[PDB]
């Protein structure tokens, strides 16, 4: 398919994002597409645990209701997580 | 699970197949697919930000004053003229623009752009025709339905809601399809008599169109017609 | 209807007297006396509104009496644990609805 | 003054809204065929039998 496989190519293309790294659902690297190496290894182990953690809050509150979307917003970047049962797409925006 | 396991009625589905593959495209598939297509849409959201804020409420005694905020275009199809626009009677967001040629001595293929509201960057639905896409129309029950006209006077209809994206149906010279362009077509709002699609020709004949199982059913309603040659 | 018309506040409302076995290392006999005291136990000194320490009061010295002399039992809405156990010492069952019980013998 | 910001951004349009999420094709055209799933036939007769 061109369909995933494109939109995921648009959104990198696109002007002013850093990086989208696929996570897997027991905390792997599928696709990461950040400059420095450093930075994807920090972000494959570190972010797939705030949006457990961040899954458990909404939980709480409402154990029908699931997270569908999480957004970060830092002072210089953006954190925006689009997580799934299988696999969470991550990406980093900078603020315009 | 529990509570499942006790009242055994409507048994959860999504049997765990999945897509698998091991390597060169696991998954990457359809709960996935929405995950993806929302992270584009709030990655657009964040850089048009300013523009979003401008949209909604910018508020713009007898004067009027008119302001553009997005462009939705594409640099392969900068030759096509936009020709017919409209928007979907579900969806106020959702809107459809059929890119076709004018100028008649030049003449290239149509694709009919699905363009949202939501992704201002490329469209939703695209759909590649073998002419210049002239008229455009939704009907105003179910907007799935897409009325299509364009060069050769051939009728086109597509679903939306379907993946495989070719058309539902098509008029042929058997269907006794008019010649030259279709200018205009629309939708009959009454769905007593299934679905009553309407066209007109530069030929010169207003056609009614019914949609059946496997066939299209013609009905001249009209013909245009003084010392003259042929149809108006 | 069934699971779909079913929402968490009709869920908890629709049963109450429900159990649900989480992890199990005790052997299977000793829990079968253990769940009954438990159930029973809670839901007598439940009163008007639900008093967490009366409930661990009667818990603590019904298993006292029953088994060994320092059985330890804590009940909680949620909670994070390690606890250093005896073999075969400890059960964790949660009642219906927002109540986490961990009983085990140290 | 901070979140009220939020609040109206997320207020201008839905950005999760699937357009026909859920709703199938519907009304498909569908070919009138006929599979021809065995012949019978007699073997050596004197002549051919109707």
């Amino acid at each position: 398919m061109s369909e995933v496989e494109d939109t995921l190519n648009r959104i990198k293309t696109h002007k002013t994002v850093l990086g989208y790294l696929i996570v897997n659902s027991e905390g792997g690297v599928v696709r990461g597409a950040f400059k420095d190496e450093e930075e994807s290894k920090n972000i494959a182990n570190s972010i797939p645990l705030l949006t457990k953690k961040a899954r458990s809050v909404v939980r709480d509150l409402d154990p029908t209701n699931d997270l569908v979307f999480l957004r970060i917003q830092t002072k210089l970047n953006e954190i925006m997580v689009a997580p799934d049962d299988e696999f969470s797409l991550i990406v980093i925006q900078t603020k315009g | 699970a529990e509570i499942m396991k006790d009242h055994q009625i409507e048994n959860k589905k999504k049997k765990e197949v999945d897509q698998d593959k091991k390597q060169d495209q696991s998954m990457y598939s359809t709960s996935f697919k929405r995950c993806c297509k929302i992270m584009e849409r709030m990655v657009v959201q964040n850089d048009q930000e300013d523009k979003y804020h401008d949209y909604r409420y910018y508020w713009s005694k007898n004067e009027g004053h008119l302001l553009p905020i997005w462009r939705f275009s594409n640099e392969k199809q900068r030759k096509k003229n936009v020709t017919s626009i409209c928007w979907n009677p579900l969806y106020p967001d959702l809107f459809a623009v059929s890119l076709g040629s004018y100028d008649f001595t030049k003449q290239r293929m149509g694709l009919i752009c699905l363009y949202s509201l939501k992704n201002t960057t490329h469209p939703e639905y695209a759909f590649n025709c073998e002419a210049g896409v002239m008229c455009l129309d939704f009907h105003p029950k179910s907007a799935a339905l897409l009325a299509v006209g364009l060069y050769d006077g051939t009728v086109l209809v597509y679903d939306i809601r379907n993946k495989h994206k070719k058309p539902i149906y098509q008029s042929t010279v058997r269907n006794q399809k008019h010649t030259d362009p279709v200018w205009q077509v629309k939708w009959n709002p009454d769905t007593s008599k299934n679905y009553n699609f309407y066209s007109i020709s530069s030929d010169g004949r207003v056609m009614n169109w019914i949609l059946m199982k496997n066939k299209l059913e013609p009905e001249e309603v009209i013909l245009l017609r003084s010392t003259l040659i042929g149809l108006a | 209807k069934a699971v779909t018309d079913m929402d968490i506040n009709e869920l908890r409302k629709l049963m109450i007297g429900k159990a649900i076995i989480n992890s199990s290392d005790m052997q299977g006999d000793l829990l079968q006396e253990a769940q009954d005291v438990i159930q029973s136990g809670i839901e007598n000194n439940s009163a008007p509104v639900l008093n967490i320490e009366a409930a661990c009061k009667y818990i603590k010295e019904n298993l006292d009496k029953k088994f060994g002399p320092t059985w330890q039992c804590i009940i909680g809405e949620g909670y994070a644990y390690d606890v250093t156990v005896q073999n075969n010492t400890l059960l964790f069952m949660f009642y219906n609805g927002n109540l986490a019980v961990l009983i085990f013998k140290s | 003054e901070g979140v009220e910001k939020c609040i109206y951004q997320n207020n201008q349009i839905d950005l999760l809204e699937e357009y026909f999420e859920g709703e199938t094709s519907e009304h498909v055209v569908e070919n009138l065929s006929s599979k021809t799933l065995m012949l019978f036939k007699d073997e050596k007769e004197i002549c051919k039998r109707s």
